[PDB]
């Protein structure tokens, strides 16, 4: 059985209400991994004890380039453990945050890396549910790596419905702020956001208020940048189109929609999941242990039995 | 730049 004191502990990577994730050490290989380490009595309190079993149970059977592998998933009395490849790259939030913006071509290549991803999941019966720039993360060559997948919903094939109001507010679908349920379609409006993101640099929608914020998802029409081009706006406007039966994406096709769009005419697929596609930013890291694309208010800082847990890659 | 957003359930 794996314990908490098999590795060394180096730097904070982030910290949240939920818990904490950690830069470390595998003490038996000397190689490198992060770390999240969730408490019991946090997730007990609030009810997500399946959400956090989900996240353990999908991770221990998907396999993709663009999906973060999970090494070991592990529990004390009082912790729950995954252990899974530091991204050395960070977030797009954190580069994004930096630059502002990114040009249409940059936007795309990211895009169809979560195109690829969310088409490997959608076709397992998997709605990810949560698509942000938090949690798309960057990998020392600067690929895609998608994380968290607390939020998943299983056995969501065409067709099939879900109940939970759940997600990140400022990437609600629309029709997950309406009563009874919605589609996997939402997956590909929380694409939109973050490409809208991309490109124009501010989320499509906002405010500090969630009755708002609410309230503009529903009822606000999308605005542009003039420069964008007609190929971008026309997938933001697909993406983000508020009825999920008319959204791109949202057809029995699922995510070919989406591939054959205009807006990646210059894109093959097979060289996408490949990984034949050369990233147009890779992460400078100097060494293993290198945080820059973290912020420093984390890497500043010092440092009963679930089910379905207890994973491990080299066993299964 | 947006503030971290925090996702959630229910
Ligand atoms: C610190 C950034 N981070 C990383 C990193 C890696 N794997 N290498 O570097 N950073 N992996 C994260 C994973 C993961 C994962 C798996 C694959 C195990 O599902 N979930 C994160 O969730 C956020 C909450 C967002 N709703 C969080 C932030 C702080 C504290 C607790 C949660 C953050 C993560």
């Amino acid at each position: 059985k794996v314990t908490m004191n098999d590795f060394d502990y180096l730097k904070l990577l982030g910290k949240g209400t939920f818990g904490k994730v950690i830069l470390v050490r595998e003490k038996a290989t000397g190689r490198y991994y992060a770390m999240k380490i969730l408490r019991k009595e946090v997730i007990i309190a609030k009810d997500e004890v399946a959400h956090t079993v989900t996240e353990s149970r999908v991770l221990q059977n998907t396999r993709h380039p663009f999906l973060t592998a999970l090494k070991y998933a592990f529990q004390t009395h009082d912790r729950l453990c995954f252990v899974m490849e530091y991204a050395n790259g960070g977030e797009l939030f954190f580069h994004l945050s930096r630059e502002r913006v990114f040009t249409e071509e940059r936007a795309r290549f990211y895009g169809a890396e979560i195109v690829s991803a969310l088409e490997y999941l959608h076709s397992r019966d998997v709605v990810y549910r949560d698509i942000k720039l938090e949690n798309l993360m960057l990998d020392k060559d600067g690929h895609i790596k998608i994380t968290d997948f607390g939020l998943c919903k299983e056995g969501i094939s065409d067709g099939a419905t879900m109940k939970t109001f759940c997600g990140t507010p400022e990437y609600l679908a629309p029709e997950v702020l309406e009563d009874n349920d919605y589609g996997r379609a939402v997956d590909w409006w929380g694409l939109g956001v973050v490409m809208y993101e991309m490109m124009c640099g501010r989320l499509p929608f906002y405010n500090q208020d969630h009755e708002r914020l609410f309230e503009l998802i529903l009822m606000e029409e999308i605005r542009f940048p003039r420069t964008l081009s007609p190929e971008a706006k026309s997938l933001l406007a697909g993406l983000l189109k508020k009825d999920p039966k008319q959204r791109l994406g949202g057809g029995p096709s699922d995510a070919k929609e989406v591939m054959e769009h205009r807006f990646f005419l210059s894109i093959n697929w097979q060289d996408v999941v490949q990984k034949k596609l050369l990233p147009p930013f890779k992460p400078q890291v100097t060494s293993e242990v290198d945080t820059r694309y973290f912020d420093d208010e984390f890497t500043a800082q010092s440092i009963t039995h679930f089910p379905q847990f207890d994973y491990s890659a080299s066993i299964r | 730049g947006r503030p971290r957003t925090t996702s959630f359930a229910e």
